[PDB]
């Protein structure tokens, strides 16, 4: 109720502030949805607590692990071994430094299936791509052969940083530096 | 057609609760327009608030039965229990229990046909927070101001009872008022919307320097509780009434605060470019309609907002759109 | 106990105070010190605490677009028209569905299969990750992003997970794989 407030306040002095909110329960996104000037089309959104927790274990109940996969792609860490460290600890350490990271795929990736864009940034450039926005526009997780990639399509990769990503927009394909060590791509100009 | 026993106010003999609740379906088919819909926030134990001074003016005998706007309240019904008791005598009278927040009850309602939506709250009125005070009435106001609605929404008339003068400028939207202005100055008491009891405080001082003009008020915003009215609810038996001799019933004819508009009718041809002082004159003399004000919208060139402008100059122009404050025997 | 057990069944525990996952299980032997994400009942997924979800506030203002995805995940698929119909309060409203909007019921899911049998067991007999990804996708449009493999290779039930493994990372015929797939 306090927080749902706060939003008002901030909504009736200027309506197009961005408002990011967090709320502990899920019927209270009702009583800011009904804001008048709420609009998550202009990237207002509630970070619903409750509504969150219990679909990371509900989706646990169908795959076991799920919800630690999940929960470790949306917060920064990064790897640091110790050889006290038993082996699974460095298998599983390595898994952590993974976030998810959004980035414009090249257009070196135009007209590709989304399986073909997939197989070569995964093999090529060492990067797994699993979604991409399609054109208003919309997100398509895993989409079959039947969509191509189009210029200027942002992509979702797993990645170890922001960095790594960067290397799909920048890889060139035959028209410059293609080859070998992932290092290498750098920025060709063609 | 019945009455209280000093004939004042439109009457019926007692029911229970339960003849005049209703059910989400229930009311949605009544034929519900032009009526007015209380939503009431409190809890079971929370104070009366005393809802009998809101539905007795509205059933005042100098109304026929068939203009009696028709009355229903949202609320908690463990409280409107409570309530009943005062409430059980006024007829065209309706209950829908449940929350006001919930959009099904206020669609269920007709909330888009009703000629005026109350909010008004029995909560706690000096809880921990000053800002959290009217979050219920804030809600409850900006929910219906956002609905939509199909064969809308800001257009429905609102009017918020609030506990704290100063969340007067959550209420509404186009207002862009300074926070420092004091409540009488902002927008939505400018327009009627709002109203909060701080405005009641110099009835203390009137009443001292001139106790006439405070029976003046009343009268009118009673709509006639005499002090025989008074004194027959402290005997504790409830509101007596019945049938009635003429000689009483000829108190039917009172004057009532009333509004006329000036689009059409024989009054439009001082809409048309006149002077309120020539409408004056005019209203008062063919008709005894003694005009007090205008009801005039802010938007002149687009939303449904109005204004009231007590007493115009006799040469204040007049618009076609305009609505005028008036005193009334019909 | 049970009879025709135990510490084999799954479990996941959400808890209100991250420390006190040290109790939750035996045979940890995790340093008290450790922050949760290093312990073991979360390195298996047995435990879960909200404290995990505090940067869905950043990345919900670095990237909008990474919030909606995971919402899709994990919510099973709630739009916000969904979110509108309900904030209506006449509850859930529903029945049978015209072809139009029933196409919807096609959509990506996170799903786990064994490298024990089926097509992709000559994987599990000491393949790599990475010859598993292409061919999955190529054959079935099975995009894999995590492997859950047992911690007692040799001898309890416990399992780990190992999110997006290198190209060249070894597997076992035990493994479970993390999946995203239309059937």
């Amino acid at each position: 109720a306090a927080n749902i407030m706060r939003v008002i306040s901030i909504k009736n002095y200027h309506s197009d502030i961005k408002v990011i909110v967090q709320l502990l329960q899920y019927h209270n996104k009702a009583y800011l949805l009904n804001i008048p000037s709420w609009d998550w089309k202009r990237g207002d959104d509630a970070v619903c607590v409750a509504e969150l927790k219990l679909g990371f274990i509900a989706q646990s109940c169908l795959a076991p692990g799920f919800s630690t996969l999940m929960a470790n792609l949306f917060t920064m860490r990064s790897y640091k071994p110790t050889p006290e460290m038993s082996q699974w600890q460095t298998d599983y350490m390595r898994g952590t430094g993974m976030e998810m990271y959004t980035e414009y795929l090249s257009s070196a990736f135009n007209a590709l299936t989304f399986p073909e864009a997939a197989e070569l940034c995964f093999s090529k450039l060492k990067l797994l791509l699993l979604a991409i926005e399609v054109r208003e526009s919309t997100l398509a997780i895993n989409p079959g052969p039947k969509v191509k990639i189009e210029n200027a399509t942002q992509g979702f990769f797993i990645a170890e940083s922001a960095e790594e990503v960067k290397r799909a927009f920048y890889y060139c394909k035959n028209c410059h530096a293609n080859v070998s060590d992932v290092r290498q791509i750098k920025k060709c100009k063609c | 057609r019945k009455f209280d026993s000093t004939g004042m106010f439109h009457w019926c003999p007692d029911r229970p609760l339960n003849d005049c609740l209703q059910d989400r379906s229930q009311a949605s088919a009544s034929g519900l327009r032009n009526h007015v819909v209380v939503c009431l926030f409190a809890d079971a134990a929370s104070p009366l608030i005393g809802l009998r001074n809101l539905v007795m003016p509205l059933r005042a005998s100098n109304f026929h039965y068939h203009e009696l706007k028709p009355t229903i309240i949202v609320g908690n019904l463990d409280y409107l229990h409570r309530e009943w008791k005062t409430l059980q005598n006024f007829p065209k009278l309706s209950i829908l229990p449940g929350s006001p927040l919930n959009r099904a009850n206020l669609r269920a309602v007709n909330i888009n046909l009703c000629d005026m939506c109350v909010i008004v709250s029995a909560k706690d009125r000096n809880m921990e927070d000053p800002n959290l005070v009217d979050k219920e009435a804030i809600l409850c106001s900006l929910n219906i101001k956002a609905m939509t609605f199909d064969d809308a929404g800001a257009n429905v008339p609102l009017i918020t009872e609030l506990a704290n003068d100063s969340n007067v400028q959550f209420l509404d939207q186009d207002d862009d008022d300074d926070p420092d202005t004091e409540l009488y100055m902002t927008q939505p008491f400018a327009c009627g919307t709002a109203f909060a009891v701080s405005v009641l405080d110099s009835l203390m001082s009137t009443s001292y320097f001139n106790d006439n003009a405070l029976t003046l008020i009343r009268t009118l915003i009673t709509g006639g509780a005499t002090p025989e009215l008074e004194q027959i609810l402290a005997e504790g038996a409830g509101m007596r009434g019945g049938y009635c001799s003429p000689a009483v019933l000829a108190n039917r004819d009172r004057c009532r605060v009333a509004q006329i508009s000036l689009f059409d009718g024989p009054l439009a041809q001082f809409g048309q470019g006149g002077h309120y002082g020539e409408l004056f004159v005019y209203a008062l003399r063919h008709f005894g309609i003694l005009c007090i004000g205008l009801y005039r919208f802010r938007d002149t060139n687009p939303s449904s907002k109005r204004y009231v402008i007590t007493n115009p100059p006799e040469d204040f122009p007049l618009l076609p759109t305009d609505q005028v404050y008036v005193l009334t025997y019909k």
